[PDB]
């Protein structure tokens, strides 16, 4: 058990950005946030930290109170709208970083091509992009041992060729027993590696847990999109009464969801009538599993 | 210790600023400009070892080495804090008075590294051109300057960190920077003679021997007359000064620790 | 009334030397004969009370190694000790002891009298307005007074309008006034100390006269009053602490809070290098004293240390020093020895600079001596003495303080 | 036709950051650049933008070169790592901003529920979350009526209901006859809104145009990953000599990927016969055209 | 206007740096401190509330007066280009050297509106204290002073804008803003001084008060220290001045001069940012 929320709510004053928050973490899990801006997503990370004092309750950061700097050496993180000292040589930023850190510079060298700036290190970070700026701001959370990780928005302004190399990196960090914190805005990528969800509310939390079972109590359709498979008639007449919404289109391609139990039993009688050139169906997402628990509740 | 790493970033800080060792450049000129000064007469530096010249250097220096000192820790944390990248620093293992210390002596090596470089060549210009054979006094009288030189320097710096966790936003922290440098340079011995100028009966002249500790300015003025020549020894009028240090980061401490 | 024959004359060598041997002599002896007086120290002279006890009218008479008591009172008729008439002509008197009550030594219109070493302490007992005057001269030419310790008078040593007059080494403590001069033209006194004394120096309307090395130490808030004299050279002289109160008589004067240096209109007077330590008022001034040299002089302690009462705009110091204020501010400008960085000190600062010396730090801070600057170029304040010009140095005659 | 750029190379100090760019836009297109994180996209706007000097080379923004003011009235931006003065209100920064771009205060008030931060106003910008600033952002890019914009990814820190709504509005400002040039990294949800591409190397551009044809020089294949169409081992090599793969996995799964020209009559055998419980087609997607041009350009 | 927006925005920020708000009252307790103290024998002095006393405070805003205005200027262009908000600011239908200006007299409003309250008290100050005193000439008193100090608190914002035109870090802004202020006031004042004593103990001693409008610092003081005061003498530099035979408003047209050349610089080195 590494991070241990106890009820916690949090105001600016008056403003109680959040609401009652108890929630914890084993020690190997990687965790997902979601939720809309100003959730309290990047205010819940603070409460993590020794950045915020927890107002109405306390946190238990491996086992411990987050004001201590050997409890604040093994976390790891990377905040939203990072930015660094304009003049220096980003190496020599990590480099004096590393001495923050306690890592040698024989951990700087490989880092700053593990995200690829090599090609054009030792220049201003201000002569950088927001790629450049964030895969140096990835670095710096890579310095030693980060046995806690804490990632606020991560992905932002990164190619896709190089977003997926990170979740390969988050893929090869909780198997060394690394338990991450991660919150995102892309809604898609993350789902191949998220062991638990912790989509929240407004100022509260709505729903917990891994992926399959928060699937069950969403009412979750199953997605077909098809254009001109065979006919447009019995498409329509055959799934306006089969407990189901036959939006009725007409090029030919009747667009109807399946409820995800039902596009086992009869998707074999469908295309075999429907002549399939090129149609894709879309499992019920974390990312439609969002949208119904933003809605769940106001 | 990990104290002198950001102390170790700022030694940088001051010369990949490239102007920022060249204000012992400024540090310079007003060091030969004054020695060579003869503002009555002559102008060629006569009595550059009689300490007329270094008690004029003294008299000027409490404008700008105050002033020197609030033009860099004035922004140290506040437009640190308005730049946003120091909660990086707090999630790295450091104490908040870690985090301070470190800024201080950082640049609390900066204008100590300026004196010695900025008034220590002009030692150096007077040992070459004046030919006054001064080997013993210009060791030891230069260093009873130039030690209270960084070390006036080093409790201004102290009071920028006073009220740069205070506030949380930059130019309030240059205009409230500006009341210290207006009282303890302009205004605070201005009012001690209206004190004095009221009461010819009271103000007994046993407090004022205490008084003179509660302006950092003039002990500094009170040092310059060791070798030109008192109800305070020079020994603990050494330590009163830097009485100021503690008490100035202790209490940007607790104010640092309340962001 | 007795005679000279009543004392003993007795003559063990010749050459008109006559030893005396101790005894009680009594009776005021009337001595008319050219006496070399080598007298006994036994022999004491106890006079009756009443009248003067040494007339002395012959001329050369040697006075060595005697003493006298309670001698007369009657001060209308000089009651003296010694009385000399002007023809008694270079007489001589040394080692004389007095404690009786009138005058000590009266002489008038003599000339080349000699007082070498005398122990003239008179009479204390009255309140000084019949104490009874020291050394009273009136027009003796050739006047050597010589290490003459006195006390116990009123108002001390009197000189009227003598011209030979020399006062060397003479010590007077406890008197109304130190020393007296009437109308006495090319005086010079040298090295005289005035202990506990309402006033030591009263010069009054005399000339040419020479002022040298004299301390006044521990005076009665009256040091030197110079009273209509021109041509009045004052060197070397020590001036420390004259104090609050009064003299008791002020008869032409006003002992108040402590006057040092009493100026009456002299036309001409070089007062050069002189140390004045100590006072409450350093300097007064009359309107009509003009045309003056006060260069070199020293004023450390005083407290209002020059009362400028003139509508004149006099300088009075003649390129060397503006006469070592130590509540002149600003400090050695430019790179020498030469100060002359302002003009002279007189505000009501000197008050409190006396009060609290530590002020002067305050004084010298960069934010007040630029507003000292704008005085300087606006004296709101109106005063016509600038009246120095020329600080020009540091510190001057240090060797004054050799007591 | 408005931005008309001329074979333009770009220079920093002596290291170019562009190698012979041209490049047309008219009125109704919507360009989506893509590259990597140093492959020079923020760079290009700030030359249509006039902040730059085009060293070997010219634009013509609306016929005119950029450095006219005038130019910049029917033109709007917003760039990435967008910070503002962060001590005011939320309305009073627009405000000063509506002065700048000439609209009254009956523009921010409406503007404020096009990105809905009605109770987000008035308040301090260093009180605000990653969104709440990045819709401050975009809605002085949306101040005024400009035909021009450039949203220099406008993606950081959204909810993704909030981005296609976004979406929906640049869908919006498309049939109001302004062009958007955009570029993003999120790869999906982009392109039913981008009329054509701007896929562009390090250096170089690499393709432009419209998403289908550029599909023809990038013969990608379409792929379907699934378990259980019908069997293994019956289901596997009918469909290797067919021109394809199928990658038999032995739990009941073939992967078989079809190179897009018989995907018309083999889908009548895969999923008109076949009995489908866990099929995920897919159509070869656009990010894997910055796999396959990053291929063809490195 | 369109330059008024951002000069409609520097007010109102200005406002919210709620303690320039307070610059004033260090600006106000340096008058009504000289107005009751002095040199010596100087408490509760309303007689020597004299013109030269007001102009022993031009004496004291030889400092400070600039140092004010480096202190808002140094950062108005470094400080939103690595701040990040100019390359937003360029998109707006804005000159580059349009926003200048507008930022100019943006800053150069707000002490403006602080020097006419910072001795807007102490023109209440002599209806609250300084009795039988002449109204009329302090009129014109602080009408020779109190807008020759802004214009002078004018001139030191664009030789802000200049350095922080050509520089591109904060803190050399400031480092180089500590310079300027040493070299044009303290040590310019004095390399003529030591001019006259021995290079110019014979050389060419003509033109000499010709070459002090090079300093503008000194010319506020000359504006001032003259005035229409009667003494004016032993004035160390000023004594010099005295000697420039030309007339008043020469001296006042000069300073806008120094304004002239100044915003043309800052036209320069921002054009070329
Ligand atoms: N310093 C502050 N003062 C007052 N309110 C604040 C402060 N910081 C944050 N808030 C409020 O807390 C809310 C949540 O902030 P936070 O950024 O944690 O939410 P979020 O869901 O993480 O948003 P985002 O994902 O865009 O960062 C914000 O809407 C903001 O109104
Ligand atoms: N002002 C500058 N001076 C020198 N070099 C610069 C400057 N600005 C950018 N560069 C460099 O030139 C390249 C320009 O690329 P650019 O900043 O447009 O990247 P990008 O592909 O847009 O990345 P991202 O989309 O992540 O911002 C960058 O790699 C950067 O390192
Ligand atoms: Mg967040
Ligand atoms: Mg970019």
């Amino acid at each position: 058990n590494a991070v241990e929320i106890q009820g916690v709510s949090q105001r600016y004053g008056s403003m109680t950005v959040l609401h009652d928050l108890n929630l914890n973490l084993g020690e190997g899990e990687v965790l997902g946030l979601f939720g809309h801006n100003g959730a309290g997503k990047t205010t819940s990370m603070k409460l993590i930290l020794g950045l915020l004092s927890p107002s109405e309750g306390q946190v238990k950061v491996l086992g411990r109170a987050p004001n201590d700097p050997q409890v604040r050496r093994q976390l790891g993180y990377l905040p939203e709208n990072v930015t660094f000292y304009p003049q220096l040589s980003g190496r020599e930023t990590l480099r004096h970083f590393a001495r923050l850190k306690g890592a040698a510079l024989t951990q700087v060298d490989e880092l700053l091509e593990q995200v690829g700036l090599a090609h054009a290190a030792d220049r201003r970070v201000k002569t950088y992009s927001k790629g450049m700026r964030q895969r140096l701001g990835l670095a710096q959370a890579l310095l030693g041992e980060p046995r806690l990780l804490l990632l606020d928005q991560p992905t932002v302004g990164l190619d896709p060729i190089a977003t997926q190399d990170l979740y390969l990196l988050i893929d090869r960090l909780r198997q060394r027993g690394t338990s991450i914190i991660l919150c995102s805005h892309v809604l898609p990528g993350v789902e191949a590696h998220i062991n638990r969800a912790a989509i929240l509310a407004k100022g509260c939390l709505q729903a917990v847990g891994s992926l399959s079972q928060l699937r069950a109590e969403a009412g979750l359709p199953v997605r077909i999109r098809a254009s001109g498979i065979s006919e447009r008639d019995s498409w329509l007449q055959r799934w306006t009464d089969a407990g189901h919404s036959a939006r009725g289109l007409s090029e030919s391609s009747i667009e109807v969801v399946a409820v995800n139990g039902h596009k086992l039993v009869l998707l074999r009688q469908l295309l075999g009538e429907g002549e399939p050139e090129d149609i894709e169906i879309h499992q019920p997402s974390l990312e439609d599993l969002y949208r119904y628990y933003m809605e769940r509740a106001g | 210790n990990q104290v002198w790493n950001i102390a170790r970033k700022e030694l940088s800080d001051g010369l990949r600023n490239r102007w920022l060792l060249a204000i012992s450049l400024l540090f310079a000129v007003l060091a030969v400009g004054i020695a060579w000064l003869g503002a009555a007469a002559s102008g060629q530096l006569g009595f550059t070892s009689i300490p007329a010249t270094i008690a004029s250097l003294a008299s000027l220096a409490t404008f700008l080495m105050p002033l020197i000192a609030l033009l860099l820790a004035y922004d140290a944390i506040v437009g640190e804090d308005e730049g946003g990248t120091l909660m990086l620093l707090l999630t790295y293992p450091l104490g908040r008075g870690q985090i301070l210390l470190g800024k201080f002596v950082g640049h609390g090596l900066i204008l100590a590294l300026a004196v010695l470089i900025g008034f220590g060549c002009a030692a150096l210009a007077i040992a070459l051109l004046v030919e006054g054979v001064e080997l013993g006094m210009l060791f030891w009288a230069f260093g009873r300057f130039m030690i209270s030189s960084t070390l006036l320097g080093w409790v201004f710096l102290a009071f920028a960190y006073v009220l740069s966790g205070k506030v949380n936003e930059k130019s309030s922290a240059a205009g409230l920077a500006l009341g210290v440098w207006f009282l303890f340079v302009l205004v605070f011995d201005l009012v001690l003679l209206a004190l004095l100028v009221l009461s010819e009966g009271k103000f007994n002249p046993e407090l004022l021997p205490w008084l003179l500790l509660l302006n950092p300015t003039d002990i500094y003025r009170l040092i310059n007359l060791s070798g030109f020549e008192l109800p305070v020894p020079a020994a603990v009028l050494w330590l009163c000064l830097l009485a100021w240090i503690g008490v100035s980061l202790l209490l940007a401490y607790a104010i640092f620790r309340r962001r | 009334a007795p005679q000279s024959i009543t004392t003993l004359p007795l003559q063990p060598d010749g050459e008109n030397r006559w030893r005396l041997p101790a005894g009680e002599y009594q009776g005021q002896f009337t001595i008319e004969q050219p006496m070399q007086l080598r007298c006994e120290p036994g022999a004491v002279i106890q006079s009756q009370g009443q009248g003067s006890s040494l007339l002395i009218s012959a001329p050369d008479v040697l006075v060595e190694g005697c003493t006298l008591y309670e001698w007369g009172s009657d001060l209308t008729a000089m009651d003296s000790a010694v009385f000399i008439l002007p023809a008694a002509e270079r007489a001589q008197i040394s080692n004389n002891r007095m404690r009786g009550p009138g005058f000590g030594v009266f002489v008038d219109g003599t000339r080349d009298v000699q007082v070498i070493g005398n122990e003239i302490d008179g009479d204390a007992g009255v309140r000084s307005q019949d104490r009874g005057n020291g050394i009273h001269l009136f027009a003796v030419s050739g006047a050597r007074v010589l290490h003459n310790h006195v006390r116990n008078a009123r108002d001390g040593i009197y000189i009227d309008t003598s011209n030979g007059n020399h006062l060397e080494g003479n010590v007077i403590e406890d008197v109304r006034y130190g020393v007296h001069y009437m109308f006495a033209n090319e005086n010079s006194l040298i090295d005289n100390v005035t202990r506990r004394t309402r006033t030591g120096y009263a010069l009054m309307q005399s000339r040419k006269l020479t002022v040298t090395g004299n301390r006044s130490e521990q005076d009665q808030n009256y040091g030197i009053l110079m009273n209509y004299i021109t041509y009045s050279t004052i060197t070397g002289n020590f001036v420390s602490d004259v104090q609050r109160g009064d003299t008791g008589g002020d008869s032409m004067i006003s002992g108040g809070e402590g006057k040092a240096l009493f100026i009456y209109n002299s036309l001409f007077n070089t007062i050069e290098n002189n140390h004045f330590e100590k006072s409450s008022l350093g300097i007064h001034l009359t309107a009509g004293s003009e045309d003056n040299r006060i260069s070199g002089n020293a004023f450390v302690g005083n407290q209002q240390q020059v009362k400028y009462v003139a509508s004149r705009t006099q300088e009075w110091s003649v390129d060397g020093r503006g006469n070592y204020w130590s509540d002149y501010l600003g400090w050695d400008r430019n790179n020498d020895g030469l100060g002359d960085i302002a003009y002279e000190p007189n505000d009501n600062v000197d008050r409190l600079l006396w009060l609290y010396p530590q002020v002067r730090l305050l004084m010298n801070s960069p934010s007040i001596e630029v507003l000292r600057w704008v005085q300087r170029a606006f004296p709101v304040i109106k005063s016509p003495g600038v009246q120095d010009s020329h600080p020009l140095m540091k510190l001057p005659t240090e060797k004054l303080l050799t007591e």
